[PDB]
């Protein structure tokens, strides 16, 4: 059986433009969250998001070629570059057919669907740009990266919304594990902070509306909570087959040890109740690996601060932990990032494996006052150190979507 | 504030190169990096800047720095 | 090793609203294409594409659903019900979570994505409709499916562009190969013949502009070809794995034996020159189905009547199939159809999966003066009666993207 | 041509409910099967159709018909 692992890492995150940044400012509780100013925000019910900072480019990417990108595909290629520097992985001729990507995301490039369609509304046809469709569509964050670095390998987008970046890493790592790839790149990229977006989500009564204090609006399993809160950024890992890692004598962050999938079958306008769909992801992702989730000692959850979802993936750990439920370190790091939604799995999985060297778990900020039956132990307002960790759990749940569920192992 | 000189900044930023490379003999796709949708991009910002329309069999002649300063030329008074 | 088998075929095409009525229209030559009357297209330099005629959903899908979903999602639902009537499956509580989808689209739901952004820019974010976001975004066709049949298996969307039909379908059979699931419905949906969609390929300078005889437009390999032409429409196939359809007494139409991926790694605006991702694709695919080449009888080529792509796609055959290469017949029916993006590799390989049961290969039309080096068997203008073929290959091709090709087996 | 009249064609076309289903004391959750987002659909279809804009405070209190009916009634004249 082919292993996996993963050798690079690459971020950009309301708390920070890099991985070791953005994971201080988790572990110590830092909030990204703040107004927008970057469009009139008069009419909209929601006026904040988390906001990539600061966002210089430049020097990985010209003027030239960032006008035909729409910003989350920026963020991809930078977090991506980042991923493959920190890989220190040398492609050439030799293994550019062995080398791919799985790169998604969850809306794509809003920010220049609304430019051209503007466009085309004031002047018609003539005034959409050539680079319309090569700027918005979300395969394109894997379409500049494999044209960056030569790469020939397998090339696969999964737009699977809030589950998109557990979903290709976790078929990244299926494709590595195939023998069709020795080494992939997998994430999500995304930047739904738009007119669009904000007034897209806020259409559908999911947005957090707490504009007087936007860094207590992400709290998740508190009794105050009133929706979720967008966030934009971008998370990339290296996946690499085990023995070619250790022959070329690469980095090793941890081994990606289990992968699993299902499916709600009920429209989020229905009850979620149990979480039966997110149990089962987790217990397929248990089998995957063939582990006990005993041994599971922290749970990335998926906590998006929604009244119904928070509760019924309280139920869904409850029952797959069953007696372990009540000593399993679980924490959403949303409550400080928002929600990265096509992302949102990417950089959690990231958070995930730098749980594991560092024997540390981020905290579930602005947790005050839990709900009746929301009594696991979801770190509370700080970070909690660990010792003996060999195993953590990241989720992405749809709660009226599809689920996903990853297993990382230390060393 | 000079066609000549505006036309040029246009080119200039559009393919990416700095104000000296932009000399009237420069083609846009040999000498200056363009592609084909760059050369359509850069037409459309040369009817953005001056309020012009620009056919299809026209643009496509537009293929020099000269030919987009000729064209711009005779076409405003 | 667990084997792949198709179960069930569901269609919706230019030329056809079902299966059957599309395959015979293929076989006869019939052209789908046709000037657009759905919006004015004075300003646009296009004026017609592979519309889906007389499309009639409301048995399947009530005016209140409808209005909360773009067309392309209409398409898709409509055609996998079609494939899960055909394939006779009786789901169940104790088989629901054995079964999923796999489902993409290249482009998702232009048509709504325009309404909505007029409605905001005429008045604001409180015009924005609360399911502007699921009526749009291309993971829903399978939303919609898992939930109508209760399938609580693994889902994914797979988000490639013109690739992405071929990679739904044949990641489909790698999840069922794996063991993650019994069944799967998998294949595409397109609905780019709007405004957006038009002006947008059209700023591309991508598409034919022969409006004055739109049925002569796609013409693949042919001196005059000027681009390709759009078309709309959904094909999906249900795929079982081949113990499970044989104890249920499934009709099998073929066995999914190959399944190969390639990226290109330059820019569509770059060279095309010998095709080698096509090639590549195509290569990993023989391998995968532990075949040679010389035993393909017919290849669904990508074909989409551009210059310099059509060239490329067959220098790429050439190389795959040496010395057969003057013998194995290649055809391309958006020749008819005109391209239907994300759901041109679902639809083509239903195309070849009744080229393997009827013994027939529908031609490439309008060719009538090949180009200088297109010397292979393109079956010009009628169809080809075979004997003996017992492996099709599907191909799809980015030529400055992803590259996927897929084998089917006879029996 | 009726408000009474053109509210519950309204309603009967968002819900997808024939005209004799929509009673004055019918709740649109309840007894017409719309969820959350289909009674924001709905309200909107109200605004659109009689020009009118209904706050979010009030647009919550608009459960049934007859407070849609109530509702339309005084805020014209």
């Amino acid at each position: 059986k082919r292993r996996v692992v993963v050798t690079g890492l690459g971020m950009l995150s309301p708390v920070g433009n890099t991985v070791e940044s953005t994971w201080k400012a988790l572990l110590a509780g830092q909030s990204g969250i703040s107004l927008i100013d970057h469009f009139d925000t008069s009419a909209y019910a929601t006026k904040f998001a988390g906001l990539v900072k600061d966002f210089n480019c430049e020097d990985i990417i010209s003027r030239k070629e960032q006008r035909k990108m729409d910003a989350f595909i920026q963020y991809g290629i930078v977090a991506g570059v980042q991923a493959m520097q920190d890989s220190g992985l040398e492609i050439t001729e030799e293994n550019a057919t062995r080398i791919g990507a799985a790169i998604g995301s969850g809306i794509g490039g809003l920010g220049l669907i609304e430019e051209n369609h503007t466009s085309l509304m004031n002047g018609g046809p003539r005034k959409i740009s050539p680079f319309f469709v090569p700027s918005t569509i979300v395969n394109m964050v894997a379409g500049h990266l494999t044209i960056m670095y030569g790469l020939r390998g397998p090339s696969i987008s999964i737009a699977t919304a809030c589950t998109s970046g557990v979903h290709n890493i976790g078929h990244a790592a299926r494709i590595i594990a195939y023998g069709d790839a020795d080494v992939m790149v997998a994430g999500g990229a995304e930047k739904a902070s738009t007119p669009l977006g904000v007034g897209g989500f806020g259409a559908a009564r999911a947005l957090s509306t707490r504009n007087d204090n936007p860094q207590a609006a992400s709290r998740p399993w508190d009794k105050e909570r009133d929706g979720f809160v967008l966030g934009d950024g971008a998370g990339m890992l290296v996946l690499e087959e085990y023995e070619h890692a250790k022959k070329r004598g690469a980095k090793i962050y941890a081994e990606l040890v289990g992968f699993g999938m299902s499916s709600d079958a009920y429209h989020m306008t229905s009850p979620p109740e149990n979480g039966a769909g997110a149990a089962l992801a987790m217990a397929n992702a248990l089998r995957d690996a063939g582990i006990e989730a005993s041994q599971i000692g922290y749970v990335n959850a998926h906590g998006t601060s929604t009244p119904a979802g928070d509760k019924a993936e309280a139920q869904a750990v409850k029952t797959i932990f069953g007696e372990a439920a009540s000593r399993v370190l679980v924490s959403s790091t949303k409550s400080m990032t928002g929600h990265l939604l096509g992302a949102a799995g990417a950089v959690e999985s990231i958070y995930s494996i730098l749980a594991l060297r560092d024997q540390a778990v981020p905290p579930t900020i602005n947790l005050d006052n839990p709900d009746e039956g929301c009594d696991l132990d979801f770190v509370p307002h700080e970070a909690r150190q660990v010792s003996g960790m060999e195993y953590t759990l990241c989720n992405s749940f749809g709660f009226g979507g599809t689920n996903g569920s990853l297993i990382f192992k230390k060393i | 504030s000079t066609i000549e000189e505006r036309v040029k900044k246009i080119i200039g930023e559009q393919l990416g190169v700095k104000q000296e490379e932009v000399t009237n003999n420069a083609s846009f796709v040999e000498d200056l990096g363009a592609d084909s949708l760059d050369t359509v991009e850069l037409v459309m910002a040369l009817e953005e800047e001056f309020d012009t329309e620009i056919p299809d069999e026209e643009a496509e002649k537009i293929t020099t720095v000269q030919a987009a300063i000729d064209y711009i030329n005779g076409h405003q008074a």
